[PDB]
């Protein structure tokens, strides 16, 4: 009647608004909308910190490039927001905290471009390491790359430097870096940015853990995996490129156990 | 404090003046104070897979166009 | 109100059609799986369904015990050089594989564990000497309690540690333990660490294992043969079986596709080949 | 904690035997592989030796295998470290290291990562006087 | 004491048993649960979710991202199949590793309807028509548009609605089918063919791929719990 | 190698029971199984053995069938298994009507495969009267006890 | 007799069992109880009572009355801590021997709020102000008034009301904490600092001591019974 | 002469037509004449720690001054 | 009437304050 | 947007209140008030700069 | 399926030894008597050798007894075929054959009828070069 469509959308969190014309509706993980911590479920006694619009708004990460030889890309939450304005500040100063997020990945092309990108939100995205000598051997620094995130590879490469090991992840793409076929990845809340149809993928993720609140500094609750399901091709050129961008927004952001600044060693 | 439950009869004995037909029930008695000690009731419930199948914000009408 | 053993909906009769209602066509990019039935695409008959998902409920799927470990203890001669063997084993589901993977279909779970204890025993030295029926004490040593150092130290007195006294040749030992997690559910995958390495701290002082936490530390199981030194040695193995009854699960994950390698998610070289050979155009 | 109290600071010449010991009497989730770390004031802190609490899982650093051995007393509770044929390259401050839940030294096998109780430190010099 | 009598089975340990037993930690204050989103009630609902099929399992493509891709071209019409697939959800390599199948590997009997959804991932300027076919078993496995056209099939138009689902209805002799590769309990054949052909304009990638997904329908069930063979521990 | 037995579940190895069943063409029933276990020394020696425990695992069609007395299969995460201690009440379990059909067929007038014209005779052959209607898997058993000096 | 069946666990002895058994001395005339004042219902109420903390556990002071004393002075203001303490009630030496902790040693999990009370035992003519601080874990352990001031803290005035209590509120990731020294279940840091300084007139002892007590709050609980390690028998 | 008591349910089975919800009770039967033979009921009571915490003759008002 | 397995009292919401009611300060010498 | 229909793109229009470093990289601008605009069938996009002032009126 | 992957195509002279092997690692209702079929392009496909999965039920074709023997590895999982004293009459393409439910090779004893998983095929030539 009024022309309302599921492709055309606009979402607003704070002083930031996202708008699109080629959407494929919107996904709410496990059918649960993000929420504040209920009294019946609460645990820390102190009165909590609810930053609101201060932290809860859209945040754009550093844009990456999609080409024919890219194997995939990954990010963790909250990790990927550790240095984003207030939220991050609020993260570094409080022992505990919880939050939901509305992840919006952007990537438009042309009606002459093709390819499909799988955007998967994996709660507890514990990735696999690079050593065949020692397990669960990836260091904190390499585990949490922050906003830049990381990538997947098509070939496993075991680190043989036993003197000063690399201590990083070596996430094989087809095993979705966890030892499980990417094919089943669809079990996780997800969407597919298939160039023909859509230019974006929007997923709403509630706070998911084994407990009401946790130390966001020590633990990542959600992972963001983006892998090309179909390859990127354009016309007849040999090396096409199309940028991909992720804007993330916390939702129902709350924190407790306020104390002094945490200064982690990131390198 | 007995717990009498029903049995979904599969194969039927040529009986209905004892077995077969007339609702066959079983008894269960909890002997321990802690719930952790109890046997599995197995009388569970199903749900709608939607939260996994249709985790979409907007209602999906299967007969209509997915994209509209 | 739909129970596990209730009949699934009947498939109803449907004839021919030709209109503007589109069941066959959708879009998976949205992330939604088209919920079609046969009548949407083909002409079907009225069929009173009788089958039920009784056997696939979480309860039913885990309604079984699984060997989690195999412990080894003995009772040698008094004249021996090496000390009598007592076994210590940290309580985990991750030494074996079968059970682990099932558990791993999900991210989180709540359950009360039922443990059984099958005990085997055998002679080892080719002699003709004799042994008198053995009794085995399986003490549960929770994190913090003193873990035995000798088969005959003060720990085996068990004033507050749960302990089982199993006589050989009788019904295998079985106990129950409630949901004992420090969290609100047992976590099968942890995307984090225990410590936070800080800038003004030595890297050594700030390191921890990836995916390792207390969420999973339940202490150890200690066992010995209660019998005093016997002239001819006797070997014995306690096989533990875990059944997670009264179970609840959260967040489905894809099942392990490559053989496990350690308690983590790591995999090794040359194991990364799960699928065989099959040509695209052949049945 | 456990008790970790170490000694044995004898500045022997290049090619002599030295014994190091660390107390581990109290029985917490006891020192699994245990741990021995040396800090060379030219370099930094590094892992060296370690035998599993119960099992025979003893890891040896590339630089010390054969010469340096780890063993303990499963009763008298103290951890010995036989360091023979000492080079001048091994002049550093040693430290014992409790790695609790045995799996801490089963997963990673070597210490360093699963180590919560830190030792005191003994200065060992191996020189040409 | 009350006179009692021991009947067979006494003292035995059946792993499939369900009885009460004494508690190891009496009066333990169990931690109450919290509403963790995404709880599952039964294994079948995981089965109803669409997972991607590793179709082309050639020596080169197997165990690589490419096995999920089914290349299509703008070649003139041919009556040759694009892909052939056997209805052995739990035993045929291509189906065996999908969640559906993997799940099926934990049971011995399988029954009910299945659905195959296909996703065209070519350019918008690309057009085409295809015929996805399901033939019940017993006859010559289809290899040309002709015979396949005789069975159950959906003719799919490539357009704005990106995906198409073909439902393989439950047509079986037995009440339940075997998780194994078997003749008596054979399922049939699944096959895709070009109806027209793929057509693109100039300055448009001439070759593209398609993605395929398979899941169970609301009336799919499994029985007889068994251990899977897709997992093992060597020594 | 230590001997472990594997046996496919059928009523047709013996005769007595078979014929009774054969008075009819089809039947529905829930099966109750009992397990009487005997044991003996074989080598004329004077060595000793400690009471044995036997695990009878049910391996349904499709599940991994043991190759060793000590392989990973005997872990039994979903296969039904019995743990019988020697010298006690024989083992007994119950199993419902497990047929793939609506009743168990005692006589099948057919085959499994249909030999087709455009197929090799080899590719189309099957046994007469043989079908899945009767495949219930196997029963695997071993002595849980570790190697004993005298057999 | 009544047909019966032996299920697993039969004949075993679990020390944690709770069943009836035949009496050794039937009809024994038990002596009735008398109202003995001071009966206890639960272990936690002992926990709520304030016990003195052996703070300074230096080589010289440990195992001596002096370990309970925390010396203060009239030295000019400094931003350095008077005492540092880790929130590991059941595992840190200083807390480990207090009734609270000792009790905690009989359990594996601990949860709830705690309270630290401090007693100034200097002269009446002595005045001063202090800052007692509790910082939740995760950051740099406080070592200067500054960072500590950022966390939970009470600023205490020395006066006629001799003691001051700081409540360490239950702020945890987990529902319950470990009786062991552990990172995941770390509790945080407790710290005392001079706000002003201690001031006394002439003819007044320039240095004095302080006493510290710790107890549980009405909502403190423990679970998982285990044997303590602060007691043992050699041979 | 059975003694049926309640169980404070901890973990819940996806059941409420048998287990889980609808109050799960247990039965107990005393077989011996002497009270000394009985099992521990475990259904105990709590009290106020005051007799240890506030054994003071005069009422302690936490908000007021201890010494006044 | 408080049993052993009954829930301990809930912790209630409390905001800011500044007055003459002194919770923090007492005297342990009294023995309380 | 007055480019061709076949042209696609996404942009970020940003309004930052004064007082800090004037934005010059997507990063800082992204922290302020902003609309992320998709180029499509709806040709134009409006970003509203809300009244955020110290004074009641500006010069 | 099971895995069936075979090799061993060595064109030996008349009277030499050759070994053929077929993988059977995965354990379905495993290859009972197994199966070896040769297709002579002059004739057709025919059955040859076969030893029961567990039991010693090894059937031998009239033409190959004694010279050709069947054996396997009840662990390493692969099926060996010792073919010695090779005639020129045995020049054909060999194939391994999984006969599932052991009774498939108990009833009929020999394969052919109860055989569902087909092998790849190895060309063996036994000539007078
Ligand atoms: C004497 C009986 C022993 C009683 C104590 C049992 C200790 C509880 C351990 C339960 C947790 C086992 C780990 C598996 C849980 C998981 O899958 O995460
Ligand atoms: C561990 C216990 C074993 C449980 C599984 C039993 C397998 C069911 C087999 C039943 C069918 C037996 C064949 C006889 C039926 C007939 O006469 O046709």
């Amino acid at each position: 009647a009024c022309g309302y469509s599921d492709r055309v959308l606009q979402l607003t969190l704070g002083n930031s608004t996202i708008t699109t014309q080629e959407a494929a509706n919107s996904v709410v993980a496990y059918g649960r909308w993000p929420e504040y911590l209920r009294d019946s479920e609460a645990n820390p006694v102190d009165q909590p910190t609810e930053p609101d619009v201060a932290a809860c708004r859209f945040y754009t990460l550093d844009t990456v490039s999609w080409t024919k030889e890219s194997r995939g890309w990954w990010w963790k939450l909250p990790d990927a927001l550790r240095d984003m304005g207030l939220f991050g500040q609020n993260m570094y100063y409080h022992y505990l905290g919880r939050s939901g997020y509305t992840v919006h990945v952007q990537c438009n092309a042309s009606k002459f471009h093709q390819g499909a990108l799988g955007v998967f939100a994996v709660p507890e995205m514990c990735l696999a390491g690079d050593s065949n000598t020692t397990t669960m051997h990836t260091s904190y620094q390499n585990a949490n790359p922050g906003e830049k995130g990381g990538t997947f590879t098509g070939t496993f490469t075991p680190d043989n430097n036993q003197t000063s090991p690399a201590r990083r992840f070596c996430p094989v793409d087809y095993l979705l870096g966890n030892g499980t076929l990417l094919g089943n990845a669809f079990v996780f809340p997800h969407q597919i940015i298939n160039l023909r149809t859509n230019n974006c993928a929007t997923l709403v993720l509630p706070y998911v853990n084994s407990l009401s609140i946790d130390s966001m500094v020590k633990h990542n609750n959600w992972g963001i995996a983006i892998l090309p399901l179909a390859p990127l091709n354009f016309a007849s050129e040999s090396s096409p490129e199309i940028p991909i961008t992720l804007t993330i927004a916390p939702m129902c952001c709350e924190f407790n156990g306020l104390r002094n600044i945490t200064l982690p060693r990131l390198q | 404090g007995a717990q009498v439950s029903s049995q979904k009869v599969g194969a039927h004995e040529n009986s209905n003046r004892a077995y077969g037909g007339s609702t066959i029930n079983y008894t269960t008695i909890n002997y321990y104070r802690d719930s952790a000690s109890n046997a599995a009731s197995k009388q569970d419930f199903s749900q709608d897979p939607s939260k996994f199948t249709e985790p979409i914000k907007d209602v999906l009408i299967k007969t209509a166009p997915m994209l509209n | 109100a739909a129970t596990s053993r209730d009949a699934l909906p009947n498939t109803e009769a449907s004839g021919p059609t030709h209109s503007k209602e589109i069941p066959a066509l959708t879009a998976v990019e949205t992330g939604a799986t088209n919920p079609l039935v046969p009548s949407d695409t083909v002409q079907t008959r009225h069929v009173v369904q009788h089958r039920s998902r009784s056997e696939s409920s979480i309860e039913s799927f885990f309604a079984r015990g699984a060997c989690v470990t195999i412990m080894t203890v003995d009772n040698p001669a008094s004249t021996t050089n090496k000390d009598k063997l007592f076994a210590v084993w940290k309580i985990t589901y991750k030494d074996t594989v079968q059970l682990r993977r099932k558990l791993e279909f999900f991210t989180y779970s709540r359950f009360d564990m039922e443990l059984t204890f099958v005990v085997t025993a055998n002679f080892t030295e080719t002699n003709n000497g004799h042994a008198l029926n053995q009794v085995y004490q399986i003490m549960y040593v929770p994190p913090g309690a003193p873990v035995p150092e000798k088969w005959d130290d003060y720990t085996w007195q068990t004033s507050s540690n749960p302990s089982i006294f199993y006589t050989y040749g009788t019904a295998p030992a079985r106990i129950s333990v409630p949901y004992v997690g420090i969290s609100n559910a047992y976590s099968h995958f942890y995307d984090g660490f225990s410590k936070v390495p800080l800038k003004d701290q030595s890297a050594a002082l700030g390191d921890s294992l990836y995916g390792a936490a207390s969420l999973n530390d339940f202490g150890i199981l200690a066992v010995r043969v209660v019998n005093d030194h016997n002239p001819t040695k006797v070997t014995s193995k306690i096989r533990v079986y875990l059944k997670p009854k009264h179970i609840r699960v959260w967040c489905p994950r894809p099942p392990r596709a490559v053989a496990y390698y350690g308690p983590g998610v790591d995999y090794k070289d040359g194991t990364l080949t799960p699928l065989s050979t099959k040509d695209l155009t052949t049945y | 904690q456990v008790q970790l109290q170490e000694s044995g600071g004898g500045s022997v010449q290049t090619g002599g035997s030295l014994r190091l010991s660390c107390a581990a009497s109290e029985y917490t989730q006891s020192s699994a592989c245990m741990g021995w770390f040396r800090q060379a004031p030219g370099k930094e802190r590094e892992g060296v030796a370690g035998i599993s609490r119960f099992f025979g899982t003893a890891y040896y650093a590339d630089s010390v295998k054969g010469r340096f051995t780890i063993s303990q007393d499963k009763a008298k509770n103290t951890v010995y470290l036989q360091m023979n044929s000492l080079k001048p390259e091994d002049t550093a401050i040693y430290y014992c290291a409790a790695g609790q839940g045995c799996l801490t030294t089963i997963q990673a096998l070597g210490g360093a990562y699963g180590y919560n109780a830190w030792g005191q430190g003994t200065q060992v010099t191996v020189s040409s006087h | 004491g009350l006179p009692v009598m021991n009947t067979p089975g006494s003292n035995q340990y059946l792993t499939a048993d369900n009885f009460q037993s004494p508690c190891a930690l009496p009066e333990f204050d169990v931690t109450p649960p919290i509403d963790i989103p995404g709880e599952v009630k039964n294994m079948m609902e995981l089965a109803e979710i669409d997972t991607m099929i590793p179709f082309d399992l050639s020596a080169t493509k197997k165990n690589t991202m490419e096995m999920y891709r089914v290349r299509l071209s703008d070649k003139p019409h041919t009556d040759d199949p694009i892909l052939c697939l056997s209805l052995s959800p739990a035993s045929d390599p291509r189906l065996s590793h999908t969640m559906l199948g993997e799940i099926l590997n934990y049971y011995t009997h399988w029954a009910g309807s299945l659905k195959f959804t296909f996703l065209f991932c070519g350019s918008m300027m690309a057009t085409g028509k295809l015929l996805v076919s399901y033939a019940p078993p017993g006859a010559d496995p289809p290899k040309k548009r002709k015979e396949a056209m005789l069975g159950t099939h959906v003719i799919w138009d490539i357009g704005l609605q990106s995906s198409c689902t073909m439902v393989v209805p439950w047509i079986s002799n037995t009440t339940y089918r075997q998780t194994i590769d078997d003749s008596f309990t054979e399922g049939g054949y699944i096959s895709v063919f070009y109806q027209t052909r793929i057509v693109v304009p100039l300055s448009t990638p001439r070759e593209m791929d398609i993605l395929g997904f398979v899941s169970a329908c609301n009336d799919f069930s499994v029985r007889l719990l068994r251990d899977t063979t897709h997992i093992e521990q060597k020594a």
